[PDB]
């Protein structure tokens, strides 16, 4: 239903997807990977879903261009139709 | 009507027919049947039903690309609940790759 990614704790590509785990509920089998993320945006997780974001810059720094790429299977689902809500602070 | 969700029945299946068994149902037509994901309620709105035949985006990039090449995925073994992490992986040239673990890892089988 909602879900919070503290940026500034963000360490790896890693800790983004076992926060996102978390945060959105996954299975446990959660494959931890652009792949899993979008089956798990469009055939697991619960709408409606807010995701707020904070920090994204400092979580794009400690993950590469990961941050952007998880950003964008969200940004991607919702376009599919999913009602999904971010907030970029 | 006898279902086919096993991996090499399904993968012989589109490589025989090039398309996906009739117990197969894309996620907007389960969602237009009323399937609720978190609900985990698929068989109970679709009785029999597997969700498969979506493009699959290959976002990262384990499998082989190639212009004009689409990627569809479809799901392993599911009966009933929720999804597992089975899933079948075939191109539009009849690629068939699967995965077992969640997208992490493929083995091509076709």
């Amino acid at each position: 239903k909602k879900a919070v990614i503290n940026g500034e704790q963000i360490r790896s590509i890693s800790d983004l997807h076992q926060t996102l785990k978390k945060e959105l509920a996954l299975p446990e089998y959660y494959g931890e990977n652009l792949d899993a993320l979008w089956d798990a945006l469009t055939g697991w997780v619960e709408y409606p879903l807010v995701l707020e974001w904070r920090q994204f810059e400092q979580s794009k720094q400690l993950t590469e261009n990961g941050a952007e790429s998880v950003l964008q299977v969200f940004r991607e689902a919702k376009a599919e139709g999913a009602d999904i809500t971010i907030i970029l602070s | 009507a006898q279902v086919i969700n096993t991996f090499d029945g399904v993968a012989d299946y589109l490589q025989t027919y090039h398309k996906l068994p009739d117990n197969y149902i894309t996620k907007s037509e389960a969602q237009a049947l009323g399937w609720v994901a978190s609900k985990g309620n698929l068989a109970d709105v679709a009785p029999g039903k597997s969700i498969g035949g979506d493009i699959f985006s290959n976002r990262e990039g384990k499998l082989p690309g190639k212009s004009g090449r689409t990627w569809r995925e479809a799901d392993i073994n599911y009966t009933s609940g929720f999804r597992n992490s089975d899933r079948i992986l075939y191109s539009s040239d009849w690629l068939i790759y699967k995965t077992t673990d969640h997208y992490q890892t493929f083995t091509k089988i076709r």
